[PDB]
């Protein structure tokens, strides 16, 4: 029972320039110099690969927690950017008296070459790219009213960015800490939910209720921005908040003897969204963050750190063991207290599946002022967290695979919940497999069916809601509990957490903030494709990951490592075994689900959501026609490519003009990448060899000499440009699509 | 002693060399009447990496 | 310092700062003779 | 300057629909006027795109442009004396440019050739040799005439690796 | 005291594969020892036979149900005649194998879980296969038949 | 089976035979290099073709050589 | 090295079983026995997947693959310095010496060894395969 304490080594490092001057100095193949061009890509592939630079734990420790110093420098470096923009180059103050019909914009491009025509029309006497970052909702949710308050949390956001700078190299150079200091997971969580969650959401709640609060009620009451008091003339002169919310004028007396009821004033439990803004009553966020702030105060006093009271990770991992998991989570805590990226392989998954989460609860229940409303930032962030879900969760497949072949140890895990996983992975990977093939038959074949049906004029034969009734039932059930939630199950609620479960459809300003969401057969349908492409990017990341160190085809593929092209033609051929390929296909599949994610919820809010009021029902945007249409694949391809292109291929000469400009690119960088996708290392060697004859002819043979990308890097630049080109062709028809409708 | 003296620039000769129609130093020629005696060493490596390998004394020239 | 300027003369280094130096000529240019299909003559 | 028809083209200046294209182009800058007062930023930002587009037509109808039906100038690269400053006299500037670029190279990389450590070199520019070299490389299409006659160009067929067949 | 269920094949751990409760359990194993597959004994004709009715009798539902004509009044008779069609494809497809699948001499042996030496199945023969599609032929007609009368007289069939 | 073939120009160095990783490769008394001992491929049967053995070979061009040829269980890596 | 060592039965790695091991073809084909002798019981990995423990002395381990004994075997060797033998067991119950085929490592040059499939010549010295046209060969190698 190690006692938690501090433990640094001073000045472990000299700060010196010299090896800035030598690339390569990490490493002792690409320290001595580049033989060929393939030591460039090689130098960049290994910069952040800190296992194989450094045997001991120890350093590379130092080296994760400084370079994590670094990145917290660069996002306050980008949030001091996008701070400084929406001061010096938007219309923020302009769109906060006209939210409902001032375009947001925080970029004005400079008038060079005719590109100012990207200044669109975006309102306020104002010209700009029209934002969909949400940022300007984010501010007005958190109570900015002014300009100087953007400029002056932007410089705050570049000094911290330096401080978080001088951390890193304070933390490499100067007193970086022992292997010790790191592996204290107790305390790390101890601080981790008491110190940033808990600290972190109870000084949110605090912000919220003494200056978001009071701001955004005078908004809500119509109060001109450059007539609301301060915010430290709120936080500071009590009689002024309590003349907005009368229960200020008793102080801290409720809060300390536990008549909290009497700031149920501005600590409601509301639920829904807020009429004027579309967004979440923020005295909901506020009591919500409050009881965030006190649920990971609580839960971050579990583990024992340095007095007797508290848990030991070990003891409740070891005790967790069964009849049929053997040793059961026996050895676990040596894996993820030894090995960087076990942990990385976990937080990624967690990671990704939360901006997931974030997503589908952000467009379900908009948690800032005029956010539903302004449909392009919601597409956007919906579409945009989605991919970074989807990102982390690869990610995490593949530093699980990472660990899988390099810090795996077979005598640390001999009968525990891993080593069991590796003895029957042959029935995981065929059961997966065998649901994979399943899904795709049934869900394809449901548009497939469909497809054939409707050409051949029998649209009795389809699977539509009028043909053949395949109903969601059970998404169905949980809507219907979920809008009668306010009345039984949750009975102090005052309404439903989202509009979109029934009744009581919510518009501002003529535009539906939310509406109630209906779950047709297409519904049904999309689902199960939305599981079918999940399975599969499961099983091809699974199959990576429990293969990664040996098969019936290759048994001994441990000791080739986790990144490596094959084995060989023999065996039939063994292309594409490592466990980095399998992230490949992996990612590519990934994307693929996005694809069909976010193609969804695009058409599903056009059709059934998004829209007008006008006094005479519902006029969506695209007219309703997804619960009839979207059970085909020409459906899709028709109603949803090829009509809601119109605005992104039709907007030359316009602001969107850039978003066409990008939609062509981004079709060229798919197009590019099947070059690199497509073909073999063999070929383009030779071609450079005849390109090198014809540079030795002229005496232009540079002294480095000309490879064709290994095979690997075919792989990743393939699939990295294909990922670009889809993603952004997606982006440019999504932005360009939902600014020009509105 | 036979084939190049050590140190002299070799042209290669034989055709399925990375090398071929290149200029390398002579590191040392085996004198046991083995049939590749001549070792070039050569200041750029081929595909498998390597900068030297073993040439007969019909495949060198100097 | 001198190491650093070592670094600076490196291939990455060196091919921002030359490509910066030229986009910023190429733009000062189509500002000040802007909209230039063909040589005048 | 006035350009005889050419390839069925008539000039860019005395062409209607050339005329057509500026005043659409202008009307549309009005129209994106109109919302905005004039004393505000944009108005006058959109007065000066106005202004912009009229030199420029004015410029490409001065410039001697032969424009077809669809109302755009055409360029001719056929090497007609009336229309050499559409390819020829850029061209002559991009040979200019470009071959300096490449026997600055071909310079550095033949320099760099003779050091201790060539390949070193190779990634860690020798910027003062380097800049040197480039500003001799002012006069490449002399010393690439210098490099062709004396033979000093081309390596010979000898020395040049090649492949078994 | 620290009971572990799952175990390997026969206590061998070396073999690819690993007895569970979904595996090796009494229920498990008594209900699929005692379908007709599983009886070598028995002659591979009748086991067919009760292949073929049980699953001719199925096989029809689907046809009727969803098949072009289940609007129709007719949908019961094109339903069944599609399942007698289908049995029709399964006996050419029984008989391809049969006459494919048993070339080999196997000179390895069967033995039992507890260790006895068994007789290799019959049915796992090129005549024995035969009989065995003859049985699935007669049974998988006689039960579409069968299908047929029951959606003709079952009383609360709709 | 594939075929594997070793060629005079073999120094003896052992690597394809370590590379290998089903016994096809054998090291043999020689008297043609320095090292005195060449490669032999007398299992040629169990080769699957993973090439290892040119990956490993140093002389330039390689003194082993692997020709994909009929493919046995075997030479297909089958466990099955 | 008088005679290739004989096949006892000798007691098995301990294992709690896994889906990677035998499949059908050790009962129709063919199967592989790799036998070594453990210094100290250790825990080593097995090719299939899963961790086993071996036991001190003799051990013997049945696999589907001479390709995943010769795997094994390389890492007890190279990492615990251990000697193993490799042999052939075919359905009809006649083993088969395999690994090292000599009593030899095959990396370790020893006597009594012929040279199989030695072409006497350089690679680019073999014909080209025109002029073996229309003849029982299988290329410019096998000439
Ligand atoms: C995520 C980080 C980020 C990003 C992408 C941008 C992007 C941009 N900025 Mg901003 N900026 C940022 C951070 C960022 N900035 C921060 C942290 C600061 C404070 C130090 C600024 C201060 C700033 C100013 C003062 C200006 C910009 C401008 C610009 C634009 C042109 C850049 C330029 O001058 O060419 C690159 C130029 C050189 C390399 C020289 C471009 C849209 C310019 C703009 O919008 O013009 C209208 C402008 O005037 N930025
Ligand atoms: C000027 C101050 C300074 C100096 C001279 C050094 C010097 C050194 N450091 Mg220290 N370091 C510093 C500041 C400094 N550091 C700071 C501020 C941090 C916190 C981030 C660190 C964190 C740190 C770690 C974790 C490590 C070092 C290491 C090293 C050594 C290797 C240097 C090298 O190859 O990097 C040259 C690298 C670059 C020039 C690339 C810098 C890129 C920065 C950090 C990222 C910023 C974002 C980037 C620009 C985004 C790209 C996007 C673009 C495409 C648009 C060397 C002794 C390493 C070592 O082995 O020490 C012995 C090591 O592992 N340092
Ligand atoms: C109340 C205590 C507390 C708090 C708030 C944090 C907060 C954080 N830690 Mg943790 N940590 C703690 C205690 C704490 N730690 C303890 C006790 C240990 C030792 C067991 C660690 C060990 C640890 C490791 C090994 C790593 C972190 C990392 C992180 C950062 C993750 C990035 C993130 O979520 O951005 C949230 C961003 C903000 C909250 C913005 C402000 C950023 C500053 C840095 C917050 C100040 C926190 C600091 C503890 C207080 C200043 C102390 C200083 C003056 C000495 C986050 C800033 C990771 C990281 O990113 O490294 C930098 C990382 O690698 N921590
Ligand atoms: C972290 C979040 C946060 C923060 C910072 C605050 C802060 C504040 N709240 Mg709020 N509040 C919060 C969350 C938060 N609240 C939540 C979650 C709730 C819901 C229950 C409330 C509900 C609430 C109510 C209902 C009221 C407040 C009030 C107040 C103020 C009274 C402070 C006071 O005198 O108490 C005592 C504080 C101290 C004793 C600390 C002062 C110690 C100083 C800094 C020591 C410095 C000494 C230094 C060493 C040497 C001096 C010299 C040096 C400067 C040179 C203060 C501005 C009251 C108010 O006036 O609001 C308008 C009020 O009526 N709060
Ligand atoms: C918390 C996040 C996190 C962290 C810390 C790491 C850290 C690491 N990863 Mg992991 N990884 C992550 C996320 C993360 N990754 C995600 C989300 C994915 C899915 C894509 C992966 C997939 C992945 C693979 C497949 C591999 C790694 C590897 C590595 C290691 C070396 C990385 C390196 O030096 O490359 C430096 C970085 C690069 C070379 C990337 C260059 C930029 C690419 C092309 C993308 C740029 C796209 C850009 C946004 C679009 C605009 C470009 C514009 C300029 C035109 C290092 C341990 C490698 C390894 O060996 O692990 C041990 C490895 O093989 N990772
Ligand atoms: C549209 C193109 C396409 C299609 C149809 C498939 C189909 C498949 N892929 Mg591939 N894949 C593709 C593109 C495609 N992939 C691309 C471009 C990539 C990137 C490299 C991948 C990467 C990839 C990997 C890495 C994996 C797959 C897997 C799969 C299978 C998933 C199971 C499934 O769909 O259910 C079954 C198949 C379908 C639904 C396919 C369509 C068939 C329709 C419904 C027709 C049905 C029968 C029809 C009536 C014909 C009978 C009559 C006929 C004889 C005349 C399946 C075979 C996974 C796999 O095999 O495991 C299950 C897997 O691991 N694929
Ligand atoms: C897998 C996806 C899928 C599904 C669900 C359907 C469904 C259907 N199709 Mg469509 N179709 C599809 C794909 C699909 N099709 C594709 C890809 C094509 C090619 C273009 C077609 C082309 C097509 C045509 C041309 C026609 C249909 C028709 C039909 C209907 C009757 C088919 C029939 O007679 O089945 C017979 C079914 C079976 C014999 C068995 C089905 C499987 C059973 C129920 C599985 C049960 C397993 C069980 C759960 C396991 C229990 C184990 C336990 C004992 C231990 C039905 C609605 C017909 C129609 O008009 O009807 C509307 C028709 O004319 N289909
Ligand atoms: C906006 C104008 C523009 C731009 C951006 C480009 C861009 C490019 N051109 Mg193009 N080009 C243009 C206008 C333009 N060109 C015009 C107006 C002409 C007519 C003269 C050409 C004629 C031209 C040729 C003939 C070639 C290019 C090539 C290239 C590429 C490399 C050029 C370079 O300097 O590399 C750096 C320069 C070097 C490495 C030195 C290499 C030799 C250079 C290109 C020419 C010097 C040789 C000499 C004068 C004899 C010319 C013989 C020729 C007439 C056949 C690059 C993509 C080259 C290419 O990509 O082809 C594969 C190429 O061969 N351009
Ligand atoms: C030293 C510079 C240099 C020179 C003089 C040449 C010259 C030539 N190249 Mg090579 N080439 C170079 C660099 C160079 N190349 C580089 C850096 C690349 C990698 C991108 C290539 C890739 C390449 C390909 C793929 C092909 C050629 C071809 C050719 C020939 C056609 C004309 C041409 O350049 O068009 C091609 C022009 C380009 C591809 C543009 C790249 C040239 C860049 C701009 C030069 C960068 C170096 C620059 C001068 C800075 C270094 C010096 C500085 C530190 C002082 C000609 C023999 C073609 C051929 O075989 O024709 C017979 C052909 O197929 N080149
Ligand atoms: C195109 C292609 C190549 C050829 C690509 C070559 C080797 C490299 C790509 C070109 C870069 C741009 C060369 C780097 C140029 C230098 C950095 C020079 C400075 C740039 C000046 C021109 C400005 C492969 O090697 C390959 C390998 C495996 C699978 C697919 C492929 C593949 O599709
Ligand atoms: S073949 Fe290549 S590797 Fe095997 S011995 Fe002869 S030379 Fe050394
Ligand atoms: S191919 Fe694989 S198996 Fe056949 S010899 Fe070369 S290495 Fe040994």
């Amino acid at each position: 029972i190690k006692t938690v304490k501090i433990v640094v080594d001073r000045d472990p490092v000299p700060t010196s320039f010299e090896k800035w001057a030598k690339p390569g100095h990490f490493s002792r193949t690409l320290a001595k110099g580049p033989a060929t061009t393939t030591w460039v890509w090689d130098l960049h592939a290994d910069a952040h690969d800190f296992d194989s630079h450094t045997t001991d734990l120890e350093d590379i420790s130092r080296k994760v927690f400084s370079a994590h110093f670094g990145q917290l420098g660069v996002i306050f470096i980008w949030l001091s950017g996008m701070y400084f923009h929406g001061a010096r180059f938007s219309n923020y103050e302009a769109w906060l008296s006209d939210p409902t019909h001032i375009k947001p914009s925080a970029q004005v491009v400079w008038p060079i070459v005719g590109q100012e025509i990207l200044n669109g029309d975006v309102g306020g006497g104002f010209q700009g790219v029209q934002i969909t970052s949400g940022f300007f909702q984010l501010w007005r949710g958190s109570g900015i009213t002014s300009e100087l308050q953007l400029y002056s949390t932007a410089i705050g956001a570049l000094i911290c960015a330096g401080l978080m700078f001088f951390a890193g190299w304070w933390h490499y150079h100067k007193a970086a800490p022992k292997l010790e200091w790191f592996q204290n997971v107790e305390s790390m969580m101890n601080h981790h939910l008491a110190g940033l969650l808990g600290l972190g959401s109870l000084a949110w709640a605090g912000h919220q209720i003494h200056i978001a609060l009071p701001v955004n009620t005078l908004l809500d009451a119509g109060v001109d921005p450059k007539e609301i008091p301060l915010p430290h003339e709120f936080m500071l002169n009590r009689a002024l908040m309590a003349e907005l919310y009368p229960s200020f004028a008793k102080g801290l007396t409720p809060f300390f003897t536990f008549n909290w009821t009497e700031y149920s004033d501005f600590l409601t439990f509301r639920g829904g969204l807020n009429p004027v803004t579309g967004g979440l009553w923020l005295t909901d966020m506020a009591h919500h963050h409050l009881a965030i702030a006190v649920l990971f105060l609580v839960a971050g006093h579990q583990y024992r750190t340095n007095w007797g009271i508290g848990h030991s990770m070990k003891e409740i991992l070891e005790a967790h063991k069964g009849p049929f998991t053997g040793e059961g989570h026996k050895g676990l805590y040596e894996i993820l207290t030894t090995s960087w990226h076990a942990q990385l392989a976990i937080n990624l998954a967690l990671m990704g599946s939360l901006s997931i989460i974030v997503s589908h609860h952000m467009y379900s229940m908009p948690p800032y002022p005029y956010l539903a409303t302004d449909y392009g930032t919601q597409l956007s962030l919906f579409t945009h967290h989605m991919w970074i879900g989807g990102f982390c969760i690869c990610g995490a497949a593949a530093h699980a695979a990472i660990f899988m072949v390099r810090d795996y140890d077979p005598a640390t895990n001999y009968n525990n919940v891993l080593d069991r996983v590796l003895r029957h992975r042959d029935a995981i990977i065929s059961h997966l497999n065998w649901v994979c093939i399943f899904l795709g038959f049934h869900s394809f074949g449901l548009y497939i069916h469909n497809d054939t049906m409707s050409a051949l004029g029998r649209p009795q034969d389809m699977f539509s809601d009028t043909a053949i009734q395949l109903q969601p039932i059970f998404a169905q059930f949980v809507q219907h509990t979920h809008a009668l939630a306010p009345e039984l199950t949750a009975p102090t609620a005052a309404g439903s957490t989202s509009a979109s479960w029934g009744g009581d459809i919510v518009a501002v300003g003529g535009k539906i903030a939310m509406m109630p969401i209906s779950l047709g057969t297409s519904d049904f349908m999309v689902h199960h494709i939305h599981a079918f492409t999940i399975h599969v990017t499961v099983l091809i990341l699974l199959k990576g990951v429990l293969f990664a160190r040996s098969s019936r085809l290759i048994p001994d593929k441990a000791n080739l490592g986790f990144r490596f092209p094959c084995d060989g033609p023999g065996r039939g051929g063994t292309c594409q075994v490592s466990a980095w390929d399998h992230v490949f296909l992996g990612l590519f599949w990934m994307y693929n689900s996005i694809s069909i994610v976010i193609f969804h919820f695009s058409w599903k809010m056009q059709s059934d959501v998004w829209g007008s009021v006008t006094g005479n029902g519902v006029s969506h945007i695209t007219g309703g026609n997804f619960a009839q249409s979207a059970n085909t694949i020409n459906g899709w391809l028709r109603d949803f490519l090829w009509a809601q292109s119109s605005q992104v291929i039709q907007s030359y000469g316009s602001a969107l003009s850039a978003y066409g400009l990008i939609f062509l690119g981004a079709h060229f960088i798919w197009a590019f990448s099947l070059m690199f996708l497509f073909s073999g290392r063999g070929y383009w060697q030779e071609l450079i060899e005849s390109i090198v004859w014809a540079h030795n002819k002229l005496k232009v043979a540079p002294a480095i000499q000309p490879r064709a990308l290994s095979i690997t890097q075919g792989r990743a630049v393939g699939v990295a440009h294909y990922l670009l080109g889809g993603i952004a062709t997606t982006w440019s028809f999504f932005l360009a699509r939902i600014i020009a409708v509105g | 002693q036979v084939g190049p003296p050590r140190g002299t620039m070799v042209k290669i000769l034989r055709p399925e060399s990375y090398w071929f129609n290149d200029y390398g130093k002579v590191i040392s020629v085996d004198q046991t009447g083995v049939r590749y005696p001549v070792v070039v060493r050569f200041e750029k490596v081929n595909y498998a990496g390597v900068s030297t390998n073993n040439y007969a004394l019909d495949e060198v020239e100097y | 310092m001198k190491n650093f300027q070592i670094y600076l003369s490196t291939a990455p280094v060196l091919a921002a700062v030359w490509f910066t130096v030229l986009a910023g000529i190429l733009i000062e240019l189509n500002r000040f003779f802007p909209d230039a299909l063909s040589f005048p003559l | 300057r006035d350009v005889q028809p050419y390839a069925g083209l008539t000039p860019c200046k005395t062409s209607k629909a050339f005329a057509k294209r500026e005043k659409t182009e202008l009307k549309a800058l009005e129209k994106r006027l109109k919302k905005y007062d004039p004393e505000s930023a944009p108005a006058l930002a959109l007065q000066a795109t106005m202004e912009k587009t009229k030199t420029r037509f004015a410029n490409y109808g001065e410039s001697g442009l032969l424009c077809g039906k669809d109302g755009l100038p055409h360029l001719i690269v056929d090497g007609n004396l009336e229309h050499l400053g559409e390819f020829a006299i850029p061209g002559l500037g991009f040979l200019y440019v470009a071959g300096w670029i490449g026997y600055a190279g071909r310079s550095y990389i033949q320099e760099n050739k003779t050091a201790s450590k060539p390949t070193e070199g190779e990634i860690i520019i020798d910027v003062p040799k380097a800049l040197g070299l480039m500003f001799q490389a002012g006069a490449w299409p002399l010393l690439a005439g210098l490099e062709l006659k004396n033979g000093t160009l081309t390596a010979p067929e000898s020395e040049i690796t090649v492949s078994p067949r | 005291d620290k009971v572990q269920i799952v175990k390997p094949i026969n206590g061998d751990p070396f073999i690819g594969m690993l007895e569970t409760p979904v595996t090796s359990s009494p229920d498990v194993a008594n209900f699929l020892s005692n379908l007709p597959a599983y009886r070598t004994g028995v002659a591979p004709l009748l086991r067919g036979v009760e292949v073929g009715l049980a699953h001719g009798f199925f096989v029809t539902g689907p046809f009727i149900k969803l098949g072009p004509l289940r609007s129709t009044d007719a949908a019961e008779l094109a339903g069944c005649l599609s399942g007698a069609g289908l049995v029709l494809i399964l006996t050419a497809c029984l008989s391809i194998y049969g006459a494919t699948a048993f070339q080999r001499e196997e000179v390895v042996g069967l033995k039992t879980l507890s260790g006895r030496t068994i007789a290799k199945d019959p049915l796992q023969s090129s005549e024995g296969w035969a009989s065995f599609t003859s049985g699935w032929l007669v049974g998988g007609l006689s039960g579409v038949a069968w299908s047929y009368v029951l959606t003709q007289v079952l009383p609360y069939y709709s | 089976s594939h075929a594997v073939k070793i060629y005079d120009t073999c120094i003896g160095c052992t690597q394809c035979v370590r590379a290998c990783p089903t016994d096809v490769l054998e090291m043999v008394p020689w008297d043609g290099c320095k090292a005195g001992q060449i490669a032999s491929a007398p299992r040629t049967e169990d080769c699957v073709g993973c090439k290892r053995c040119e990956a490993a070979c140093p002389t330039d061009f390689l003194s082993v050589r692997v020709y994909l040829g009929s493919e046995t269980t075997r030479s297909m890596g089958l466990a099955y | 090295w008088t005679a290739p060592k004989l096949d006892p039965n000798t007691p098995s790695p301990i294992f709690g079983g896994s889906t990677g091991g035998l499949l059908r073809k050790a009962q129709v084909e063919e199967f592989y026995v790799l036998t070594w002798e453990a210094k100290k019981e250790a825990i080593f990995e097995m090719p299939t997947g899963g961790a086993a423990i071996m036991r001190k002395g003799p051990n013997l381990l049945k696999l589907a693959r001479k390709e995943q004994c010769l795997a094994l075997l390389n890492t007890f060797r190279s990492k615990m310095k251990l000697d193993g033998c490799i042999y052939r067991v075919f359905p009809s119950g006649e083993v088969q010496y395999l690994h090292p085929k000599d009593g030899v490592y095959p990396e370790k040059v020893n006597k009594g060894r012929v040279g199989a499939n030695q072409n006497m010549r350089s690679i680019g010295k073999n014909t080209n395969p025109a002029k073996i046209k229309f003849q029982g060969k299988l290329g410019p190698f096998e000439v």
